[PDB]
This record gives C-alpha cells, structure tokens and sequence, in this order.
RNA sequence: CUCGUAGCGGUUCUGACGUGCAAAUCGAUCGUCGAAUUUGGGUAUAGGGGCGAAAGACUAAUCGAACCAUCUAGUAGCUG
RNA sequence: UCUUGGUGGUAGUAGCAAAUAUUCAAAUGAGAACUUUGAAGACUGAAGUGGGGAAAGGUUCCACGUCAACAGCAGUUGGACGUGGGUUAGUCGAUCCUAAGAGAUGGGGAAGCUCCGUUUCAAAGGCCUGAUUUUAUGCAGGCCACCAUCGAAAGGGAAUCCGGUUAAGAUUCCGGAACCUGGAUAUGGAUUCUUCACGGUAACGUAACUGAAUGUGGAGACGUCGGCGCGAGCCCUGGGAGGAGUUAUCUUUUCUUCUUAACAGCUUAUCACCCCGGAAUUGGUUUAUCCGGAGAUGGGGUCUUAUGGCUGGAAGAGGCCAGCACCUUUGCUGGCUCCGGUGCGCUUGUGACGGCCCGUGAAAAUCCACAGGAAGGAAUAGUUUUCAUGCCAGGUCGUACUGAUAACCGCAGCAGGUCUCCAAGGUGAACAGCCUCUAGUUGAUAGAAUAAUGUAGAUAAGGGAAGUCGGCAAAAUAGAUCCGUAACUUCGGGAUAAGGAUUGGCUCUAAGGGUCGGGUACGAUCAACUUAGAACUGGUACGGACAAGGGGAAUCUGACUGU
C-alpha cells in the first residue's frame, strides 16, 4: 500500500531538519538512487558509485558524470556547444 | 594577549590536509615534444573517487615516447568521459570532451577545464566540480588568448597554456543540503581540521578580538583594513561594501 | 563447557589473530590459530577471479609447481580467457584495418 | 604421513636405502556381520616421510611380513 | 518434565510472555518458512509436469 | 613486561644479585663500621624505576 | 530514530562520607547507548606557547600564562 | 603561625561496621576465631571472585627453613624474613616492511648552540658476465634515472602439531609426526632422431614439460550495517557399552566416559566460465527483483577447495572400567572406547547479495604469473634440481609469575583507576535480574548485649501536598495480548497519547511442515515450536519472586542528535 503521503525516500529523517530541506534532499536523492540506461548497451543499469561516477553492473563501464544524476544540463549544453564548435572548424 | 586560531593555522601542525586516502596529485601530462607538436593517445582506465576532492579522478595510460613503459596519469574527470575511451593529448588534438589542447589551438566560446596558467605548470583553473573556463578572446600577435574564470574573473594567458575540452565531472554537488551535523563532520574528516567553528564573539578577550563583554557583540567595526597584521585580520577584511546585495 | 585461550602473546580479537576451537585426541578444546584465507588472482583487464588457479597466499605460490599458477593458453595465469579473446580478435581486425587504411590513404594520395 | 596402496611401490620403498626400519601394527576390525577381521599395517619410515600400506587379508599379510627385506629393523606393535 | 510440559501445550499462555510477538518468533520468519514451502511446492509440480511453465508463472509470483 | 628488553633484563639481573643481606664476616672486620644493608631494595616497598 | 544491557557519562537525593575506602569515592536515581560513538597503542602540537563544539577550559592533584634551576638573600613607607 | 629534634595532654579515646557467612572435629604447635586436612553451610553464577594475555612490575613464581619487624586483631600462615632452585624455540614474538611521522647527507640559513629541507639546484649507483684455465672470474660487453636511515611485540609478514613430562618450564623439553627457508647435490621419471610435452570444440587438464634484459598484471591489500545460506565448536536429545548416586515408595531412572591435532592423498561448492540450443503464450528466479538474441530456461560439462567426507597420521596415544598384585623394581594383564538425530538455538568463521555516504573506507617489503625471445642444449647423452626421492644447516634476544577488593599507578596489602580473548543449564525477548554446573573463594579484627541518636531497608488507620522555595524524597505505573487512541503537525509524527480489559494450573482441540511417486480413482515415515480456541479447576489467584513508563493541559526557552 502507499505508505507514505509525501515524505518518500526522505522518511527515514523523521520530523528532524524542517520539510523545505527535505524536499531539496528528496529530488536528489530519488535521482543519485535512480537507475539509469546505458549509453553503450542499452540496459538501464547504471547506478552511482561515489558521486560523479556512474557505473554500468553488466558491461563494467564507467561514466564520468553530475554528483546526483549522470548528465546535468550544463554538460550537455556543453556537449552541443563543442559539437558545433568541432563541425564548424573541421569542415 | 594569547595567539588565535587563524593565527594557529599556519604553524602547520593539526591543520595540515588529510592525505593518507588521496589518489595522488592531479596534474596535466607533461608539455612535451608529443604535446607541442603533435598528439598522443592516452586511455581512460579508471574513473575513482578521490577523498576530499568533489571530483572524480581519471586515470589515463599514455605509452612513453622516448622508453618501452606506460605512463599513468591523473586526470581530473570531465563529465562524459567513460573507462575505455582514448584520450588525445597536443596541439593537433581534436576538439573532444576529455581532449587536452592548447588554447590557442581552440575555437572561441569553447568550454574547457584543469587550464594552465602557465605553459607547463599542469592545470591550475577550473578544477573544482562542476566549474569550467570560457574563451572569450584571442590576440594571436604576441600570442595571447582571453579567457573567462569561474569567478567572472577576466584573464589574459598563454595560448600555449593547455586546457582539457568539458565542464569537470561532480557538478551539482553543493545542490545539497547536508541536512545535519555528522555529514559535514565526515565532509571534513578527509579535508583537513576547520570545523566545527566556534565563533569569536562566544569567546574571551583573550582568544579573539570580538571576544568578551557582558553580550556577544563586536564593538568595533568587523572590517579590517588590507594593512592590518595578523590577530588583527578577524572579520571582514577589506571589504569594498558589506550587507545584502540588494539595490 | 571447556574454555580456550589464546596460544600466541597476542591477546587482542585483530585480522592476524583469529582461532579456531577444535577438539583434540587428548579430549580437550584447544584454541587453533588460523591463517588468513587466501584471495584468487584477478584478470588483469576485467577483474575477476579468473579460473583454474590456486588460491594461495602470495609466498605459497613459490611452493607450488607451474601448473597450479598457470592455464595452458596464451595469458594463461593472467587474463581470463575471454579478455584473451577479446584481444586476439581485436588486434587482428585493427590490423586488417590498417592495410585497409593504408590502402585507401595511398589511393587518396596517388589520385589527387 | 601417506597412503600407499601399492604392494609393488612398497616392496619399492622398503629397499630405498634411507629407509631402516618398518612397524607393522595389527589392527582388529570385527564389523557386524561384514568382516570380522584383523587388519595389517606396515608402515615404513622415510626420511621425509610415513608409508603406510593397508592389507586387509591376512593370508596376503603373512607373505608380506614373510617377504619383508633381511636388513630392514621390523618392529612388531 | 518442563520442556515435556511444554512440548505438550502447557506454560504458554499470556501470562508466561514477556517478549513481543516477533520477539518470540519473527513474522520475518514466518513469511520466510512458508514463501519456501510454497516456492518447493511449486518447483515440485513444474517438475512433474502436473503444473506447466505458465501456470507456474502465474503462481510464483502470485505466492 | 614478559617481552623483555635484553638491556632490562640484565638490569634486573644486576638488582637480584644485589638484593641479599650484608655478609655476616664483614662484621667481624678490624675497624668495621657496616652494621646492615643500606642500600637494600624490595620489590614491595620501592621501585627500582626501570 | 527509539525502549533498554554492556559501555560512556554524571541529573537529583543538595543521600552516604566529609581527621573518607578515596586530595573527588560510595549508593540509589538518572543522560546516552550504532555513531559528531567509546577506547588501546603509535604519532604531531610546548609556555605569552600549545590546544579549545569556547568553560579562560585543559596543558602530569600545578593554569587569567605550567614545571625546574639561576639572577635572588629580588624590593617592601607594611607585619611579626 | 621561628628552625631542627624530642615529648605530652586529648587517650587506652575516635575508631578498626561497604563487598550476604560461617560452623564442628582432628592434626600441628608453647600458644589456633584466623594454619592444614576432613565435614557441613554458603557465595562469585561463564560481560565470573573462572581460564589466559597487553602495559606496568621484576623474582613477587617454586621448594626448604623460619616469625624480631611487616600482614592497622592474631598468626604455627604469608606476595614477609633467611637459603637455594627455576624461564630450553628454524616454526611463538622481536628481528624485516611500511604508516602517520621522525631524520642524516647535498645544499642554503644562523654570532653560535643549531635551523630548514628529504629528493631536493649534487659528478650521489652497484648488478648479472651468456658459464671456467693467459682469470685472486674479469682489464671485455650489457642493464637499472632508483636515491640514507629510523618508525607498529594490536597493521603487513616463510614455516609445528598432538600426547607425555616439572616443586616450579613448555606450540620451547621428550616421544612420534610434519612443514618452511637457504644451500649443496645425485638418482628415478619426464623432454629431445618433428630439439624445448601432450590431451580437450571449449571452459580447462596433467608429475614434470628451457626461458635472459625489459615491460605488464595479480596477490600482499582492506569500510560499516542488514537479513539469508553454509561450516566449526558448544548446547539439546535417542539407542547401546561401562562407572557412580537414589531406592520406606516411585523412577528401562539422575549424573558421568564414549576423543581424534598439525600435516598428507583422494574427493567435495556458491559464484564464475565453456559447448549445444535459439526463447512472447515471456521464462528462470531470491527472504529481499534481478537476469535473458550482448543468447535465457534447459541438457551436458570446466573451475577455485572456504568448507565437509573418507583414508593415512592413529590408537600404539588419550579416556572409562575390570581382575590380580598390594615396603610387589613398582605395576601387570584384559575389556570397551560404538551408532544416530535435531535446530529463527549460542558463539565464531565464511559466502553470495542488499543498503548507506558532498564519508566510497592504508602503504611497503615480499611472492607469483604473463608478454617478450637474448642465450643454450638431441646419441652409450645434455636440460629442468617450478615432478618425486635423497643430503646439510637454521644464529641472536624475550620466555618464570601477577595482571589486580594484595604482584600495575594512586605515599599503603587503598571500595578508585587501568586494554583485551574464551564463555554451561533453567526462567525469560534477553550477554537483564534470580537459582544452579565446571572452576574458584569462603578473604575483610572478633565476642556479648540489643539504650538513645544515626546509616541502610521497610510498613502504616483516616485524610491525600493541608508539608515545602518548589511533590524534594517516596509511592503510584510497569511485561505481554487485545481494544481504543485527542489537539496540533514540518503529514514524517504526536503515540506505549490518553485510557480499558486479559493473563495460573491441568486436560484437550484446530491450524501452520520435511522426506516421500506414477499408466510406451494414493499414503506410510520423521521432526519442531508458534498461534488461536475450548472445557475443567482454585479462598477471583495468575508479567504471583525477579524484572518493569506515572499521565495530562499549558507557558518561557534552545530547533533536533551532539559538546
Ligand atoms: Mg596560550
Ligand atoms: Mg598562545
Ligand atoms: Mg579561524
Ligand atoms: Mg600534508
Ligand atoms: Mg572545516
Ligand atoms: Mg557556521
Ligand atoms: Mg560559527
Ligand atoms: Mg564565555
Ligand atoms: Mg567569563
Ligand atoms: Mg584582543
Ligand atoms: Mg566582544
Ligand atoms: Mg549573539
Ligand atoms: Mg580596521
Ligand atoms: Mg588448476
Ligand atoms: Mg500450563
Ligand atoms: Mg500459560
Ligand atoms: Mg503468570
Ligand atoms: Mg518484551
Ligand atoms: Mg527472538
Ligand atoms: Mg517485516
Ligand atoms: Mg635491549
Ligand atoms: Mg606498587
Ligand atoms: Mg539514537
Ligand atoms: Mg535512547
Ligand atoms: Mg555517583
Ligand atoms: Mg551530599
Ligand atoms: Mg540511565
Ligand atoms: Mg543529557
Ligand atoms: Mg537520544
Ligand atoms: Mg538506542
Ligand atoms: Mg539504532
Ligand atoms: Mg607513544
Ligand atoms: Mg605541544
Ligand atoms: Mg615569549
Ligand atoms: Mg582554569
Ligand atoms: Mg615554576
Ligand atoms: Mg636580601
Ligand atoms: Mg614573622
Ligand atoms: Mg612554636
Ligand atoms: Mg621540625
Ligand atoms: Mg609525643
Ligand atoms: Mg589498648
Ligand atoms: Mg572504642
Ligand atoms: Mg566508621
Ligand atoms: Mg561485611
Ligand atoms: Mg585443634
Ligand atoms: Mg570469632
Ligand atoms: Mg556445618
Ligand atoms: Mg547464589
Ligand atoms: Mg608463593
Ligand atoms: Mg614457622
Ligand atoms: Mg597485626
Ligand atoms: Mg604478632
Ligand atoms: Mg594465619
Ligand atoms: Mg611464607
Ligand atoms: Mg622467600
Ligand atoms: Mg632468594
Ligand atoms: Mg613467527
Ligand atoms: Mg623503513
Ligand atoms: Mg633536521
Ligand atoms: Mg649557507
Ligand atoms: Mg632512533
Ligand atoms: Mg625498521
Ligand atoms: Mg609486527
Ligand atoms: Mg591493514
Ligand atoms: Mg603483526
Ligand atoms: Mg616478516
Ligand atoms: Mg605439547
Ligand atoms: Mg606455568
Ligand atoms: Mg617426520
Ligand atoms: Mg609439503
Ligand atoms: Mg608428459
Ligand atoms: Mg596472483
Ligand atoms: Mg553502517
Ligand atoms: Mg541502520
Ligand atoms: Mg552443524
Ligand atoms: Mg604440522
Ligand atoms: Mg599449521
Ligand atoms: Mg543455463
Ligand atoms: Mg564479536
Ligand atoms: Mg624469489
Ligand atoms: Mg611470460
Ligand atoms: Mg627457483
Ligand atoms: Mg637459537
Ligand atoms: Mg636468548
Ligand atoms: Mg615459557
Ligand atoms: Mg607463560
Ligand atoms: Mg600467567
Ligand atoms: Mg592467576
Ligand atoms: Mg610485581
Ligand atoms: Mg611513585
Ligand atoms: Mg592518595
Ligand atoms: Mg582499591
Ligand atoms: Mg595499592
Ligand atoms: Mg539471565
Ligand atoms: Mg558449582
Ligand atoms: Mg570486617
Ligand atoms: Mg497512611
Ligand atoms: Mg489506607
Ligand atoms: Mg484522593
Ligand atoms: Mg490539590
Ligand atoms: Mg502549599
Ligand atoms: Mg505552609
Ligand atoms: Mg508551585
Ligand atoms: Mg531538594
Ligand atoms: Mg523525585
Ligand atoms: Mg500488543
Ligand atoms: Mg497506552
Ligand atoms: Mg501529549
Ligand atoms: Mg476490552
Ligand atoms: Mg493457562
Ligand atoms: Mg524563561
Ligand atoms: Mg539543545
């Protein structure tokens, strides 16, 4: 059954810490506990293995990424920035 | 009249860093004939975890050039990069997140990371999780390429000095709370002795200049002057303006 | 129930001075002091405990003969049979790619 | 302390010529309805090592301890 | 004669339990003694042939 | 301490062989003054301090 | 996180004791008890110095500047 | 309030009252509350008042003699006094390695004692030759870019177990049985007329099966918690073979012995892998939901040997008995030492998993493997001493004992303090409290009497905080099961809110398992403790001792946990 209303993962603080600090703990730690899909084999198996690395169980490869999620916004701003960058001097 | 605790710092005693868990030094490779003139190819092996650091640590193998070994490198991770993948390293390099290029060998507007200041002192900008180096300019005459710091901060280097392409790896990390007081405590167990702070109004007159008085307050103005000496450097020193930023 | 003690001067619980209580042809319980176990040797390019090697600790492996410490394959006791493969099988197509390479820049190189 | 169960190889290393002497041990297995039979050992002193050989026949045990070399120090029990 | 007493059914009652419910015998237990009698019931007539595959996959999951 | 120093040892060694009472003919002497054992050390009463 | 042993503390009785068992203990009652936990050993910081989750606390029963020796028989309009 | 020494009164006085506790006999002795032995009674109650160690101590250990002093009474006793005796190692430690760190040199600083620095801005270096007669092997090439040393008796680390043995030593001695390192060195086997093995599709196998420089890889080498599974030892229990207890009565009964070390051979596994095969009607599957066209299920196999089994060790030892010898030297002879079961049990080891982190949880010595292919070797012989057997050696220092209500520190034989391992039965959730077994102790000045006042423990009619600064102190409550559970709230709590019922014994009943199988409408058998219900019963007692929250309505204050 649905056990909890609205504390989720962040039940195990109790009544400790004041609600809006846990609900900034809550969509980070739902992200750093998500499973991800691999980029390389297409399984969504990619769990956090001491923030920034990102490690796939099958297939044994490592990812450099965010502290709480494997891609953040500003890398792949950064991604599409050099993509073009590259495209537009080697061409 | 007795010494305080920022003046207590710099004996170097029990406010030395924590180093018995760090990884080794993370440098750029070595500026080189390879680098200057050509590439090389390296190999990400590893990405570990560093303690204390916020970013991860890529261990990238290069082949010698000039005897039959393997050279180990560590690298700051950039975000993206992956354990396999091969690494360039020189002026010929390609524009390629984890690449190691000089700067004037780099369109404008690129995102780069671990930034000599210098021509061969192996990274020095943009090093912390999450914090990357805008080009903004290049004066190929005298050669000289402007770049943009994490802290805004406008800086005129070498094009010789060598950046890595990407944003370093870990960011979003201080998105966090902490939440309480045991996960800063084993924040800086692995950092180095400066917390817990004990504040300097809650002290004596003796230990600190805001020290003493019948309620904690400071008495005197909390800026301190650029051309003040040491005990007296307790507050907000050489502070241009003081209060909220609101206009 | 019998009790033991500690044969060795070291009284304290650590990783080196783990026991073991056995019974005797004598009747009685005695302490026995047990060695640390062993850990299988790893695949130099995966990691895992790569099969057919004894697990000793590293100055037994100077007692035993070479057959224990090795498989019968190209990077028998260090590779794991299928990072061997993997390696075979790569070098051979990158080389293959690089007369293909070889060929085709030749090619670019006498037309144009 | 090893097992040979072999009359070939211990007539073999009872002539070793490091080898002096052999206790030959008689044991009695009476069983429940198997076998109720003494059983031999010969056990031959190496240098580095016990040899021990099993007959559980007593008639292939007497020809043994018959034929045990002249030389050899033989202790019985 | 106490552990025959209580073989038998005697000294058991509420007046005698001083631990918990889960302190005496863990529901964890329990869930764990019956999810293997039901997971060796069903692996049994998958075996046999008496249960087919689907069935069976139906049940698993439904124990 | 049972794992013994061999430099304590031999100090201990030198204090059991200087733990004994006075010899009785040194009393008897031409112009004796040695009543008794002055310098006479038990293992109760004071420490030797290593 | 919690109840509560071991442990680690030290609330209250302003109990006992108060020429003590003890220059800080004893008993009951208490706080906490899976971590900012407790602890051994090794190691580093030394006196206007150290170290301090801050009490001028603690730095060998010594602390609003330790201990030892010397200057030194310091000086005293003050007391015997 | 002089200094040093001595001495009074107080004064035969205050006191010698924590840690439940002693008593009877005999012996010894001048002398026994206190010594020894027997007997009885008790206690510590396996987080011990037991068995060992770490620091510290240093002979306190043990024996003989002995009581002037010391043991705040005594003393014939003693950790006292006097005199001796006692500590045995290739395998246990140190020694070696590195850790945080300490620290020479080169060099710079400083009047200088000395400071910095630890690979630095130094001309910092010694190792094999492929195996021999112009070689004390070098006067041959050739390689290494590392850089003092100290630093852990809890980290890392080559290798030893059992039984016996002393007054006092033992993983050290003796007996038997191993193993490791370094060295020398033959034999047998293997390998070579295709020179440096062969088999298997493979995972891999084997008794061996050349392999330099150089490089690479592994091991050393690692957090914490949770449940699960397996092993060991302990506990529990059945049969049988002995021995002892009880026996007015009952009890096929109560207790006790029934063991198998290092090392060795053969086997034995989760995981992992390989081959075949080609999967949706999606299957396999864990307590926990992961895995499968990147090849699942399934069918064959391969492996690590944690661990277990069998055997050797090894029954000859150890244990329990019997009979006869009975200053017998001092024993002798004989028998049995066997077969099971059980489990959310306890302790420990370990495996595969899961969770946690802005924390991701040493290093080095050391050993091995691989890559490479220098160099060398096939005919009455060379190579491997990574296969087997054989030969020699293994130094130095520590080692006794206590480890504390008497061996350490606290002025002392001080109710303090001081690190750790092992860990029986019952009650019970429990390593609580209470009682007991093994082992240990019965030590602490005693005897008589039972005034006041104390200290510690209690009880109390009727009232019920009127006491007091203040419910301080005490009492009340208490476990478990079932019911019921407000305001407020950060929606997590508050909460065991508040409150209310039930509980024993006996005799039953009903549920909840494991082994057990099929035709090319069928149940023997074995075992466990959980829950629910019912009758009967009793001076309505029943968490019967022990153990065990008082609660509520609010206000000030600091968020919390913490110091
Ligand atoms: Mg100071
Ligand atoms: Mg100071
Ligand atoms: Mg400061
Ligand atoms: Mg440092
Ligand atoms: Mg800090
Ligand atoms: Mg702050
Ligand atoms: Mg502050
Ligand atoms: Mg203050
Ligand atoms: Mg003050
Ligand atoms: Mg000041
Ligand atoms: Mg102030
Ligand atoms: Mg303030
Ligand atoms: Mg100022
Ligand atoms: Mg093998
Ligand atoms: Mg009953
Ligand atoms: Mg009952
Ligand atoms: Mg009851
Ligand atoms: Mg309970
Ligand atoms: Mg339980
Ligand atoms: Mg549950
Ligand atoms: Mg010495
Ligand atoms: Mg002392
Ligand atoms: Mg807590
Ligand atoms: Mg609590
Ligand atoms: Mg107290
Ligand atoms: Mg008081
Ligand atoms: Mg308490
Ligand atoms: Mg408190
Ligand atoms: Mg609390
Ligand atoms: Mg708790
Ligand atoms: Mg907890
Ligand atoms: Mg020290
Ligand atoms: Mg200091
Ligand atoms: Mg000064
Ligand atoms: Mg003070
Ligand atoms: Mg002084
Ligand atoms: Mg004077
Ligand atoms: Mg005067
Ligand atoms: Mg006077
Ligand atoms: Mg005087
Ligand atoms: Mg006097
Ligand atoms: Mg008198
Ligand atoms: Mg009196
Ligand atoms: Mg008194
Ligand atoms: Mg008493
Ligand atoms: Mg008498
Ligand atoms: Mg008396
Ligand atoms: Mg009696
Ligand atoms: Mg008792
Ligand atoms: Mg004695
Ligand atoms: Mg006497
Ligand atoms: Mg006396
Ligand atoms: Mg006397
Ligand atoms: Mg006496
Ligand atoms: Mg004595
Ligand atoms: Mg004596
Ligand atoms: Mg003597
Ligand atoms: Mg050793
Ligand atoms: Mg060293
Ligand atoms: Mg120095
Ligand atoms: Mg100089
Ligand atoms: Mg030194
Ligand atoms: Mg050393
Ligand atoms: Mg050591
Ligand atoms: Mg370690
Ligand atoms: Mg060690
Ligand atoms: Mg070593
Ligand atoms: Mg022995
Ligand atoms: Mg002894
Ligand atoms: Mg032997
Ligand atoms: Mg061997
Ligand atoms: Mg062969
Ligand atoms: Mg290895
Ligand atoms: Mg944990
Ligand atoms: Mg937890
Ligand atoms: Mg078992
Ligand atoms: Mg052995
Ligand atoms: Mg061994
Ligand atoms: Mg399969
Ligand atoms: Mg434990
Ligand atoms: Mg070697
Ligand atoms: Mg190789
Ligand atoms: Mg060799
Ligand atoms: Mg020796
Ligand atoms: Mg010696
Ligand atoms: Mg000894
Ligand atoms: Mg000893
Ligand atoms: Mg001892
Ligand atoms: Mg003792
Ligand atoms: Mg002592
Ligand atoms: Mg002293
Ligand atoms: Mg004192
Ligand atoms: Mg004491
Ligand atoms: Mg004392
Ligand atoms: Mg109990
Ligand atoms: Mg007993
Ligand atoms: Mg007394
Ligand atoms: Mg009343
Ligand atoms: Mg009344
Ligand atoms: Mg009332
Ligand atoms: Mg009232
Ligand atoms: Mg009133
Ligand atoms: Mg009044
Ligand atoms: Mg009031
Ligand atoms: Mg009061
Ligand atoms: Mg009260
Ligand atoms: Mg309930
Ligand atoms: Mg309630
Ligand atoms: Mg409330
Ligand atoms: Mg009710
Ligand atoms: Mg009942
Ligand atoms: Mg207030
Ligand atoms: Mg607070």
């Amino acid at each position: 059954a649905k056990r909890t209303k609205k504390v989720g993962i962040t039940g195990k603080y109790g009544v400790r810490y004041g609600s809006s600090l846990r609900r900034q703990v809550k969509k980070l730690e739902i992200q750093q506990h998500a499973r991800y899909d691999c980029s390389f084999c297409g399984k969504k198996t990619v769990k956090r293995g001491a923030a920034g690395i990102w490690t796939c169980s099958c297939c044994k490869k490592t990812v450099a990424g965010g502290a709480y999620t494997v891609s953040t916004a500003a890398a792949a701003t950064v991604r599409s920035t050099i993509r073009r960058l590259r495209e537009m001097v080697e061409a | 009249g007795r010494v305080i605790r920022n003046q207590r710092k710099g004996a170097g005693s029990i406010f030395t860093s924590h180093t018995r868990l760090r990884q080794g030094a993370a440098k750029l490779r070595t500026l080189d004939y390879a680098e200057r003139h050509g590439y090389i190819r390296g190999i990400v092996k590893q990405i570990v975890h560093d303690s204390g650091r916020g970013a991860p640590l890529a261990k990238v193998v290069f082949r010698d050039p000039y005897k039959y070994r393997l050279r180990e490198e560590i690298f700051i991770a950039n975000e993206g990069v992956h354990t396999g993948q091969f690494i360039y390293a020189g002026k010929k390099a390609s524009l390629n997140v984890g690449n190691v290029l000089p700067l004037g060998s780099v369109p404008e507007g690129t995102i780069v990371s671990n930034v000599e200041e210098k021509p061969g002192d192996r990274g020095a900008l943009a090093r912390a999780s999450g914090n990357y180096v805008i080009i903004i300019g290049h004066n190929p005459d005298e050669n000289k390429t402007r770049v943009r710091l994490p802290s805004g901060a406008k800086k005129v280097i070498s094009s010789d000095a060598r950046g890595v392409i990407g944003v370093i790896a870990g960011g979003g990390r201080v998105d966090k709370p902490l939440l309480k007081a045991g996960r800063a405590f084993h924040k800086y167990r692995l950092k180095r002795n400066s917390w817990p702070k004990t504040r300097g109004v809650a002290m004596n007159p003796v230990d600190h200049p805001h020290g003493g008085g019948n309620h904690q307050h400071i008495g005197k103005a909390s800026t301190i002057s650029r051309g003040a000496v040491s005990g007296q450097k307790a507050g907000l020193i050489a502070a241009r303006r003081t209060g909220l930023l609101r206009g | 129930a019998q009790r033991v003690t500690f044969r060795r001067r070291n009284p304290y619980n650590t990783r080196s001075n783990k026991i073991k209580v056995v019974k005797t042809p004598g009747g009685i319980l005695r302490a026995q002091h047990v060695k640390k176990l062993a850990t299988r040797p790893k695949c130099g390019d995966c990691g895992s405990a790569l099969q057919g090697i004894s697990t000793l600790r590293p100055r037994q492996y100077a007692t035993v003969s070479k057959t224990h410490k090795t498989v019968s394959r190209a990077y028998g006791g260090s590779r794991c049979a299928n990072c061997v493969k993997e390696r075979i099988i790569r070098a051979f197509l990158i080389e293959e790619q690089k007369i293909v390479k070889k060929v085709v820049k030749e090619q670019t190189e006498a037309a144009k | 302390a090893r097992e040979i169960t072999d009359i070939k190889q211990f007539l073999e290393l009872t002539r070793r010529a490091d080898v002096k002497t052999a206790t030959v041990k008689i044991n009695k297995k009476l069983n429940k309805a198997g076998k109720p039979f003494r059983q031999t050992k010969f056990k031959v002193r190496g240098s580095s090592s016990l040899y021990t050989l099993v007959i559980n026949d007593a008639g292939k045990a007497k020809k043994l301890i018959q034929s045990l070399p002249p030389t050899l120090k033989v202790n019985r029990l | 004669a106490h552990a025959q007493s209580k073989r038998e059914g005697r000294h058991s009652g509420y007046g005698k339990r001083k631990g918990t419910r889960e302190a005496r015998l863990p529901s964890q237990v329990v869930w764990i003694r019956r999810l293997r009698v039901l997971r060796r019931l069903l692996a049994k007539y998958r075996d046999a042939g008496k249960i087919d595959k689907h069935l069976y996959h139906v049940l698993y999951k439904e124990s | 301490a049972a794992q013994k120093s061999f430099r304590i040892k031999q100090k201990m060694a030198k204090a059991k062989k200087q733990n004994r009472p006075l010899p009785q003919w040194i009393r008897l002497r031409t112009n004796n003054t040695i009543r008794y054992n002055a310098k006479r050390r038990n293992w109760r009463r004071t420490k030797m301090n290593i």
